[PDB]
């Protein structure tokens, strides 16, 4: 019933067509790259400490 | 990264990050690339090779000073087993013969 | 890395900081041990 | 879910790959050779630190029990010491020191 009601379901032009394996870091990486920019005057500071190590 | 925006801006053509109520992804990859050449230029200043942390030196001491915190337990339970229990019973069986 | 490299800062000095209070904050133990060790060499 | 897309579903990726084009050729531009060692060692660093910090209690917690340590060992030697007076003085003229001051 689940699974007919999955095949019944035409290809989905609102989705992005994209294998499943790759689905987990499409979707991660838009949180990643704002917390990266966020961060971005953080990890400025981190390299300009670099030179302590 | 305003700061670098406001002036790239009349070269670098980019959308907006918020427009019709949702969330262009096309604009958020162009800020990433343009704050991660904030990083490559940094490190082209103050880590000019890529400094490496050792792991081994960092788990060597990390082990040691557990050993070290291992040993004075050790010490410190034995005062307090051995030691400790000798002297109060010797001075206690001292006082209850005098 | 970024927030390791920046951990091992802040940690590298923490340690750095604590070891110069254990040091330093009274007497001192470095103090007080001597003072007890002097008393059974004497 | 509420990202903007224009057009059709391919000829968005198509842009977006022209911009991922930049963000791996950046990681091209900023990732040393040891990057992963040091994204390894974030929690090393604090569990020697976690240690250290407890190396700190355990040094104050031994040296206060060294102090111990030797304040019986004083009245172990004392008692031992004092015992031999009370065993090489007559045990009448001890007592006259210690008891016939107090007698009823």
């Amino acid at each position: 019933r689940s699974l007919r009601q999955r095949l019944a379901q035409p290809v989905c032009q609102e989705n992005l067509p994209i294998e499943a394996s790759y689905h987990r870091f499409t979707a991660e990486l838009l949180p990643l790259a704002v917390n990266f920019i966020e961060k971005l005057e953080i990890y400025i500071k981190t390299i300009q400490t670099i030179p302590k190590i | 990264l305003i700061s670098r925006i406001e002036s790239e801006m009349h070269r670098l053509q980019m959308d907006n990050v918020y427009e019709a109520g949702k969330v262009n992804l096309i604009t958020v990859v162009q800020l990433l690339n343009e704050a991660l050449k904030l990083v490559s230029g940094e490190r082209s200043l103050y880590d000019c090779k890529g400094v490496r942390l050792d792991l081994q030196y960092l788990h060597g001491k990390a082990k040691f000073e557990s050993e070290v915190l291992t040993r004075l337990r050790n010490m410190r339970h034995k005062i307090k087993r051995e030691d400790l229990v000798s002297i109060e019973k010797i001075i206690a069986d001292r006082e209850r013969e005098w | 890395e970024l927030e390791s490299i920046a951990q091992f800062t802040e940690t590298s000095e923490n340690i750095v900081d604590v070891v110069r209070e254990r040091h330093q904050s009274k007497s001192t133990l470095c103090e007080k041990m001597k003072e007890l060790r002097q008393s059974y060499e004497a | 879910k509420n990202i903007h897309i224009t057009g059709n579903r391919h000829r968005y990726l198509e842009e977006l790959q022209k911009h991922l084009a930049i963000t791996k050729s950046l990681l091209e531009e900023i990732m040393p050779s040891h990057a992963s060692e040091n994204a390894e060692s974030f929690d090393t660093i604090k569990d020697l630190e976690n240690i250290v910090l407890k190396t700190d209690e355990e040094l104050a917690r031994s040296f206060r029990q060294i102090l111990d340590l030797s304040f019986k060992v004083n009245k172990e030697i004392s008692l031992q010491s004092q015992k031999a007076v009370e065993e090489t003085c007559e045990s009448a003229l001890v007592r006259q020191w210690y008891f016939d001051g107090s007698l009823p």
